[PDB]
């Protein structure tokens, strides 16, 4: 219950601050004033992905050395950062990683 | 099953009626596409946690990652159906009738 | 200095784990009586209840076996306060 | 594409598959699903047109459906069974999903207006993987799950998927759309006898990779992909029309050739189950088949299509294609009817 | 022997993060290998007991099982406090 | 009592912004060979009041937006995330004592890029699009080295709990075992903030995505972005120089991790007056091809570190 | 499996998430361990024709502590005559029910 | 009406899915998807998710839904169809839920209950770990097989997206 | 002079420490003049909730020593 209070608190009260922000200036009477894709933006928003994703699956690791298996957990541990590395050169040498057209 | 369940099986059909009946653009779909997941994923992992398949835990994070792989790769088709007509509508898509 | 620091908290934990031990035998004792207590508690309850029911049997197990199952939450709790029944429900996911 | 990059990814292709048949957990068999998907999309793009480009948005949309209805199925028999084994479904609703993600992975009929159009929109050589490669996925999981999966679904997948193969072939031109309705009509034949004896599935099935194998390699040595191109070849290579020949009538089923061997098969299984409406009516529907197989016959072997004046600058060079297997694809369409007691092996 | 240093002192000059990244990410690799304490990190993270020990039944012929937590029989964590 | 508990946080974080705001134009004011405000009040300490009341009294344009629905979701959204990642900080306690207090902080931390999207969309403008469309990139990019470096820290301290990384350095700072990716931590933070110099939103002769804002919602948006600069530097001395908790003297506590806190945003104001502005082609480089491989290094290093030494944390 | 590359190598590949009775770390049971040792023990060797018949007893003990279908309806039965006897005078719940 | 917090929370979750499923624009589309998101994340902690419900924050909403957004922003060009469905939907939500709530039992297709999802939680649990947290972390110690076979997808994925986006 | 600008660090500085100083206040005045009980895993949890039976008050930091024990 306390977590769901303070949520509702926070938001609550940065709704209050906007709409009051809206109409505290409107209590005031102004006269009427009157009167391309990109390729490079999309290529890091999903390289961003692919490398958010393989994130997910080692937040696990301070709890997966707790194990009585440290030669498998450290095994697959490196690999999948080796294999994150690997991405990162498979771009790099691709020119993925450049912002000249 | 449970009341909770019924909810959540319920959103997957709607996700799948709203993914069988385009309107007019592609990006609409692919969102009721990546909806379909999300009730998977809720409705495997209310299945494990309750029964207590403590290796199973792992399962709703497996999919996660996959189809968020797959989502990627929808995108991608996506921004190169736009790049050649201009837009993403799927009535541009109809070359392949004949 | 952090593989020192790091090596007396896995003594500390073993210490602090080993009284959870010295302690299980006299909580699970605890625990086997309470829920003993709740199972038969409403047990008295439904016999009251249905005493005049077209063709129900008091305490009549919906299993096959005979093997002692664990109660969910609806069979212990089924007809006690809700604050109650909060509390051992969603009590611990909410606390903080 | 780099060839290295080509390799990896159709070895990925294949790595998806093998993952299907070696899994006895549900959860790895949709992980090799997706991992497929996702490698056989490259190769449809790789020509870099509009038509490839909407042949590939076509499959991932159908695919990514289809994949998602399959881990409905896979929860739902969790739910009410609590285990995650590669066998029968334990839920009847598990089972018509399951069911009917396959069919629409498969292409089968009423799940088939994109084999026809996703066929056309990419080369030879990407169709040949679509319709062979591609098939040995599903058919695993129908040969572990047979035991539950609904009579009368599975029976009418089969019958409309004959039909819709054969009127569908009746109308068409292009080569490509000709084998797409093709391979429709003879999916429905693997699936008929599934139920009955899943031995005689996989008997078809291997015989039909090797007959349709061999017509994309010798439309792909030409590089003909409509009926008139095709009709020049007595003319460039009279060789490779005998061989046409002969395996378009293997396909139609004309005794003593190999295409006859499942059809025989089939019909032997559902008799001894006392069924004898249903092969009756499907041996009769195939006809249309061995209808427009006959057509294609008349106009690249069996008559002499005008032909181009600058035909004669071809005749001076030779074939540089590979041609990997064909005199041996080739021999197995037609010539091993002889050997039919073999299908031992398969069990 | 001069190749190397040459290739070497190259890239330590163009590319020192690249230079410094692998050879941090090669001593994770091999230094377990040959490191005489990893065979401690398995020990401390057998001998933590988070479940309960539970008795055995007693037959007569155990005499490697301890009748009481604190006789001498049985598993010893005395090499741990020395650690 | 719980609810004045929320109270005495959230409103003594906005008034640190508040005067956060007099102290960067000081600090500035004096790197500079100048005085900054010290006219309107004594010492200018009455300047933070009188540019709120300003700002609130102050016709908002409000133009045709595409939407008018996004347009007053983004602000609401970026500063009701920047409060609710103050509730797990130990102070040393917590106000709510979260297991994974750390994981909380890095979701919500990737939510506050709607606020930057939206705004966009919201302004119909199309330039002010690609400003969004960069900002965004920016974010995305480099919180994946926010993650990994975490990730790698808490494997010397074994738990996502905010409060056992006080029990980690009970005996030394952090810094000293983890300097390396202290740096590239503390530089992330920059990046994210959206802080010189990494400020190309602000770095007009380029661009701002906030551009059609004034009056209140300008200001909401002011808000939420400098809370947030104490907040990360609040996190940074946690993480890297934790302060030793004594149970009967808790207050004691306080004022260390406070100096420390605030010695930590004058660093923010102290590197803005001494640099340029980096390119945006420089800054997504200096990510994909400097830090990153050296994170992923440190973090192979840091798996491997503590099994090779006997030296795992417990896992409580 | 269709190919059984697992039983032929003798590798474990994918068999120890199948079952949640299998072994789980630090020896955490599922909800309906028992249940489920039960009915495998019941049924393996003799195919799944005869099993369906011959292990019907435990596989519904089985899909009754999996979602508790039989125990929410009787549940649910106390509960509504409760009800109506609460909404007539005829009823007083105990002290520590209340 | 705070025991019954995980069916309201459903609920929510259905009106969303029925928010986006009508297909309004892309823009708004999105924004239904995200609270949908932040509502089945919220089931999940009631029911002792906790990694998994933040992994939906953090890698659905703030990863693979902020590309979504980004990408329509950039490649989307900023009726009575979408008001038909969007209206027909709720009510149907508005039946089921008025049904399970009157004789708390509906059968469409399964046999639904309308007791309370609390009546199904286990009523033991003494132990020092979080049972969530040592399944996940098992994926390093018995999942060496899902370990190989999801990383080299997620590495395909960076070579085939390269290949599909170069367009020459 | 530079010291002219510590007035404005002070007032950020009180209000910085206010939250971390009211927090530690709060939780004793709400459990008896101790810290709150933390309570990560199930089993703090049972021992919390059991506390709370045995006060006789309903309040898990009223604890009960030998002087309850017959
Ligand atoms: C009993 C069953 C018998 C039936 C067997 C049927 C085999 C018939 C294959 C077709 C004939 C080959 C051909 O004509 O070339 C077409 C085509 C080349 O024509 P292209 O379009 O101009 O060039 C494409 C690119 O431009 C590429 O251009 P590039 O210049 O960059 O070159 C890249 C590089 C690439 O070189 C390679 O192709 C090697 C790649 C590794 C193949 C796997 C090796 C298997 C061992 C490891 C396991 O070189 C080549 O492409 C060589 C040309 C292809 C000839 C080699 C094909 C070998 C196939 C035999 C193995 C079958 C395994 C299944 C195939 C994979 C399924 C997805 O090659 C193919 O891609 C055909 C793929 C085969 C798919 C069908 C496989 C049959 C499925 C049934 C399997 C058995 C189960 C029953
Ligand atoms: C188990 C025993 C299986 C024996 C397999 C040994 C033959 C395979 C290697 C031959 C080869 O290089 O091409 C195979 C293979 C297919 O190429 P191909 O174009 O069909 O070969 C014909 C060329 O004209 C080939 O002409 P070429 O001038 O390019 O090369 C001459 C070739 C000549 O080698 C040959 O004799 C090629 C024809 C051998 C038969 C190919 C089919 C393999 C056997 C299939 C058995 C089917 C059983 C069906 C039974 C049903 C009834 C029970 O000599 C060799 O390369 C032998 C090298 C020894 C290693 O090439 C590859 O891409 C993989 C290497
Ligand atoms: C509302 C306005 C929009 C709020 C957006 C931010 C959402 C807050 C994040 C959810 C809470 C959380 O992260 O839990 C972590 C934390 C994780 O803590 P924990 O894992 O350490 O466990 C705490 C308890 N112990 C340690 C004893 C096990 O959750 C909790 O602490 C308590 C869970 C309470 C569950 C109630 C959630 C209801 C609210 C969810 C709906 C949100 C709707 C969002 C609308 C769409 C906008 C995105
Ligand atoms: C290079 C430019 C950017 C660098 C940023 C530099 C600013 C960040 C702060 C660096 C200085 C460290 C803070 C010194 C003032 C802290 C006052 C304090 O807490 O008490 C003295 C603290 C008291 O120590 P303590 O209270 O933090 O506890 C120490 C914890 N153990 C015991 C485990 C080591 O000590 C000092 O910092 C003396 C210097
Ligand atoms: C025994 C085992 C030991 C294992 C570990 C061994 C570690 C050995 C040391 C490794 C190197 C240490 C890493 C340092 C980080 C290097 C990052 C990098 O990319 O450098 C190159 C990068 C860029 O390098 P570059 O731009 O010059 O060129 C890169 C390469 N070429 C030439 C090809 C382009 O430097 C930067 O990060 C730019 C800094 C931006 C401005 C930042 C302002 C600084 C303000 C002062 C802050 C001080 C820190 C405060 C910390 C407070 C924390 C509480
Ligand atoms: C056994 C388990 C571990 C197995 C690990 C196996 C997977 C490794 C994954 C690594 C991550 C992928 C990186 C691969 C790309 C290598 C760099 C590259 O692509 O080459 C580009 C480079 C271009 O050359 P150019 O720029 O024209 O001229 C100057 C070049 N120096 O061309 C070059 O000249 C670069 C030369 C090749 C780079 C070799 C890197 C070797 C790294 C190993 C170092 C280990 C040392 C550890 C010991 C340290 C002791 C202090
Ligand atoms: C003492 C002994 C120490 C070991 C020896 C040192 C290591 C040798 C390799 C270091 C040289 C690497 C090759 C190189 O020089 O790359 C330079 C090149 C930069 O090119 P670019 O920036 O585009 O040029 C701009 C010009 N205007 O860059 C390239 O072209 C490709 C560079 C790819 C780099 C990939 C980075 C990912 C790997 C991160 C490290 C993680 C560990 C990898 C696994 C290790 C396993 C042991
Ligand atoms: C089970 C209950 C299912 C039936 C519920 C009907 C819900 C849809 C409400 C009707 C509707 O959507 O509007 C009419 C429909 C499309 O809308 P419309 O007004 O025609 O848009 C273009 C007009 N120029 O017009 C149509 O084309 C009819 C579509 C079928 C309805
Ligand atoms: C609404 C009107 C209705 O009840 O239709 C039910 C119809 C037949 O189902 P039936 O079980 O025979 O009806 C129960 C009668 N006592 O069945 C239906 O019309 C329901 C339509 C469901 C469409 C399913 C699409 C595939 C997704 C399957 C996942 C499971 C979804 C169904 C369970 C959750 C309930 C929504
Ligand atoms: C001015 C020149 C330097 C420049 C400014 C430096 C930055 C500002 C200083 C850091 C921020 C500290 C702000 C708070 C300082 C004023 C409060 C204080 O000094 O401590 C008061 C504290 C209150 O005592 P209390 O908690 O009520 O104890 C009751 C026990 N029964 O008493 C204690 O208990 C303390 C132990």
């Amino acid at each position: 219950m306390n977590l769901m209070l303070a949520l509702l608190t926070n938001f609550t009260l940065a709704t209050l601050l906007v709409i009051i922000a809206f109409w505290l200036p409107q209590l005031n009477v102004y006269s009427e004033k009157t009167s391309p894709f990109s390729m490079k933006f999309f290529l890091v928003a999903i390289t961003f992905l692919l490398f958010d994703l393989e994130i997910a699956l080692l937040l696990p690791l301070p709890w997966a050395s707790q194990t009585a298996n440290l030669n498998t957990m450290l095994t697959m541990a490196l690999f999948l950062i080796i294999l994150l590395a690997v991405s990162l050169a498979y771009e790099w040498t691709q020119k993925g990683l450049e912002w000249t057209e | 099953m449970s009341m909770v369940y019924m909810n959540i099986m319920m959103a997957f059909t709607v996700s799948l009626v709203g993914l069988l009946m385009y309107r007019s653009h592609l990006m609409s779909s692919l969102l009721c596409l990546e909806g379909m997941m999300l009730s998977l994923f809720v409705m495997a992992a209310l299945t494990i946690l309750n029964s207590h398949f403590t290796l199973a835990s792992m399962m709703p994070i497996i999919l996660l990652v996959f189809a968020a792989c797959e989502a990627a790769l929808g995108l991608s088709l996506l921004v190169m159906v736009s790049n050649t007509y201009g837009t993403d509508y799927v009535q541009n898509l109809n070359l392949l009738q004949c | 200095s952090m593989m020192k620091w790091n090596r007396e908290r896995r003594r500390l934990q073993i210490e602090d784990f080993e009284a959870r031990i010295a302690l299980m035998p006299l909580l699970q004792a605890e625990k086997d009586r309470r829920v003993l207590q709740m199972l038969r508690e409403n047990l008295e309850e439904e016999a009251t209840v249905m005493k005049d029911v077209p063709g129900w049997k008091v305490g009549e197990s919906v299993f096959h076996t005979t093997r002692w199952v664990t109660p969910m939450m609806g069979e212990l709790y089924g007809l006690r306060a809700s604050e109650e029944v909060l509390s051992a429900t969603y009590g611990f996911i909410w606390y903080t | 594409m780099n060839p290295i990059i080509f390799i990896i990814i159709l070895l990925t292709i294949m790595l998806g598959t093998i993952i299907v048949m070696i899994s006895s957990h549900w959860l790895l068999v949709w992980i090799g699903f997706e991992m497929n998907m996702l490698a056989i999309i490259p190769i449809m793009m790789k020509n870099h047109n509009p038509r490839a480009t909407e042949a590939s948005t076509k499959y991932f949309l159908t695919q990514s459906t289809a994949s998602m209805l399959l881990m409905m199925a896979v929860i739902i028999n969790l739910m009410f069974s609590g285990q995650w084994t590669v066998m029968k479904l334990f839920n009847p609703m598990a089972s018509m999903l399951m069911t009917m993600a396959l069919a629409m992975k498969l292409g089968m009929a009423p799940f088939h207006f994109w084999v026809p159009e996703v066929t056309q929109g990419i080369p030879l050589s990407s169709g040949l993987i679509l319709l062979t490669w591609q098939k040995l996925a599903p058919m695993s999981v129908l040969y572990q799950i047979f035991p539950s999966i609904n009579l009368n679904l599975i029976l009418t997948l089969s019958v409309l998927s004959i039909l819709i193969g054969g009127w569908g072939g009746l109308n068409q031109t292009q080569l490509r759309k000709i084998m797409a309705y093709s391979s429709i009509a003879h999916m429905g034949w693997m699936t008929a006898v599934l139920p009955y004896n899943p031995t005689m599935t996989l008997l078809n099935l291997i015989i039909y990779i090797i007959m349709t194998s061999t017509m994309f390699t010798m439309f792909m040595a030409n590089s003909t992909t409509t009926t008139l191109s095709l009709s020049h070849t007595w003319n460039k290579t009279p060789i490779m029309t005998v061989l046409i020949l002969a395996t378009l009538l293997s396909m139609g089923g004309l005794p003593p050739l190999s295409g006859f061997m499942p059809k025989w098969m089939i019909i032997q299984e559902m008799t001894k189950n006392n069924s004898i409406i249903l092969p009756t009516f499907m041996a009769i529907t195939a006809l249309l088949n061995l209808y427009f197989y006959m057509r294609l016959t008349y106009s690249t072997t069996l008559t002499m299509f005008p032909s181009t004046n600058n035909m004669k600058m071809k005749w001076q060079f030779p074939l540089m294609k590979k041609m990997t297997f064909l005199p041996t694809m080739v021999v197995l369409s037609t010539m091993m009817l002889p050997l039919t007691p073999m299908l031992s092996v398969l069990e | 022997a001069e190749r190397v240093a040459a290739f070497l002192k190259n890239v330590w000059a163009k590319e020192p993060v690249l230079v410094a990244s692998f050879a941090i990410a090669g001593l994770a690799v091999i230094l377990p290998t040959l490191s005489p304490y990893t065979k401690y990190s398995l020990m401390i993270n057998r001998a933590t007991p988070y479940n309960y020990p539970v008795p055995l039944r007693d037959d007569g012929n155990m005499p490697d099982v301890p009748s009481h937590p604190q006789d001498p029989q049985g598993p010893s964590l005395e090499w741990l406090k020395r650690l | 009592m719980f609810m004045i508990n929320i109270l005495m946080l959230i409103i003594p974080i906005l008034l640190a912004v508040a005067f956060l705001t007099l102290v960067e134009r000081k600090v500035l004011g004096y790197m500079q060979l100048r005085k900054g405000p010290n006219v309107v009040g004594p010492y200018g300490l009455l300047q933070p009041i009188a540019d709120a009341i300003k700002l609130f009294i102050k016709e908002p344009l409000r133009p045709a937006t595409s939407s008018a629905s996004m347009f007053i979701l983004a602000p609401i959204m970026a500063l009701g995330l920047a409060l609710t990642m103050w509730i797990p900080l130990p102070m040393p306690y917590p106000l709510i004592n979260m297991n994974l207090g750390v994981l909380f902080m890095l979701a919500m931390s990737s939510l506050a890029v709607y606020s930057i999207l939206w705004s966009g969309w919201a302004s119909n403008s199309k330039y002010a699009l690609i400003g969004a469309l960069r900002a965004v990139a920016q974010t995305i990019s480099y919180e994946v080295t926010l993650a990994i470096i975490l990730l790698s820290v808490l494997l010397m301290s074994g738990s996502f709990t905010l409060s056992t990384l006080i029990t980690t350095q009970e005996q030394m700072w952090l810094i000293l075992p983890a300097w390396p990716l202290a740096m590239m931590w503390f530089i992330s933070t920059l990046a994210e903030t959206n802080r010189a110099p990494f400020d190309l939103t602000e770095g007009e002769s380029e661009l701002g995505f906030n551009v059609e804002y004034a009056a209140g919602p300008f200001a909401l948006f002011f808000m939420a972005e400098y809370a947030n600069i104490i907040m990360m530097n609040i996190f940074t001395a946690i993480l890297f120089l934790g302060t030793s908790h004594n149970p009967h003297m808790p207050e004691l506590y306080t004022i260390n991790f406070t100096i420390k806190s605030l010695l930590l945003t004058m660093s923010f104001l102290w590197i803005r007056a001494s640099y340029p502005r980096f390119r945006y082609d420089q800054l997504m480089h200096l990510l994909w091809k400097n830090f990153l491989p050296l994170t992923l290094a440190l973090c192979m290093w840091h798996v491997s570190l503590p099994i090779l030494t006997s030296g795992i944390p417990p896992q409580t | 499996p269709f190919f059984d590359v697992q039983k032929r190598l003798g590798v474990d590949l994918d068999r120890w998430m199948t079952i949640q009775s299998a072994e789980q770390p630090h020896k955490i049971p599922s909800r309906c361990h028992a249940f489920e040792k039960e009915w495998i023990e019941c049924a393996h060797g003799i195919g799944s024709i005869r099993a369906e018949k011959e292990c019907k007893i435990e596989f519904e003990d089985f899909r009754e502590c999996l979602l508790r279908q039989k125990t929410m309806k009787r549940l649910h039965a106390i509960r509504r005559q409760r009800e109506k006897l609460i909404k007539e005078g005829k009823y007083t719940p105990p002290p520590h029910h209340s | 009406m705070m025991l019954y917090i995980v069916f309201i929370l459903s609920v929510i979750f259905v009106m969303g899915f029925v928010g986006f499923s009508s297909k309004p624009s892309p823009i708004y589309g999105g924004l239904g998807l995200i609270v949908s998101g932040g509502v089945g994340c919220g089931i999940v902690l009631n029911f002792g998710g906790s990694f998994l419900g933040l992994m939906v924050f953090l890698i659905y909403l703030g990863g693979m839904m902020v590309v979504f957004g980004y990408t329509t922003a950039m490649a989307t060009e900023q009726n009575k169809a979408v008001l038909g469905a969007f209206v027909t939907g709720l009510l149907m939500e508005f039946f089921m839920v008025y049904y399970v709530l009157k004789d708390k039992e509906v059968e469409v297709v399964f046999e639904f209950n309308g007791l309370g999802d609390w009546v199904i939680y286990d009523t033991g649990d003494s132990g020092f770990f979080s049972e969530e947290a040592m399944g996940i972390a098992a994926l390093y110690s018995y999942g060496t097989w899902l370990v190989i076979v999801t990383g080299w997808s997620l590495l395909i994925g960076v070579v085939v997206i390269m290949e599909i986006t170069r367009g020459n | 002079m530079w010291f002219e600008v510590l007035p404005g660090i002070a007032v950020m500085g009180v209000c910085l420490f206010i939250p971390g100083m009211a927090t530690a206040r709060i939780h004793r005045f709400s459990n008896g003049g101790k810290e709150k009980r933390v309570a990560h895993y199930p089993y703090q949890w049972y021992l919390m909730e059991r506390d709370r039976r045995v006060s006789g008050v309903n309040r898990s930091y009223v604890s009960k020593g030998l002087e309850n024990i017959d």
